[PDB]
């Protein structure tokens, strides 16, 4: 390993994640219905 | 533990089997013998479980 230390220290941005992150939460085909 | 000792102390090996029944890819199976697919009748179906 070696020690990379030549970096600027800012702080950390924020942005908005608008609808993004949505997933298929199981292994099941399912269709033109509603699940909570 | 030494051999003589009571059923209490006695030392009784385990192996507990977890079957998971989560609706997923099922690869482990039973020695069942599998047949032909049949359509347009009425049949009593075994597909994966």
């Amino acid at each position: 390993c070696v020690n990379l230390t030549t970096r600027t220290q800012l702080p950390p941005a924020y942005t908005n994640s608008f609808t993004r992150g949505v997933y298929y939460p199981d292994k099941v085909f399912r269709s033109s219905v509603l699940h909570s | 533990f030494q051999p003589t000792n009571g059923v209490g102390y006695q030392p009784y090996r385990v192996v507990v089997l977890s079957f998971e029944l989560l609706h997923a890819p099922a690869t482990v199976c039973g020695p069942k013998k599998s047949t032909n697919l049949v359509k347009n009748k009425c049949v009593n179906f075994n597909f994966n479980g």
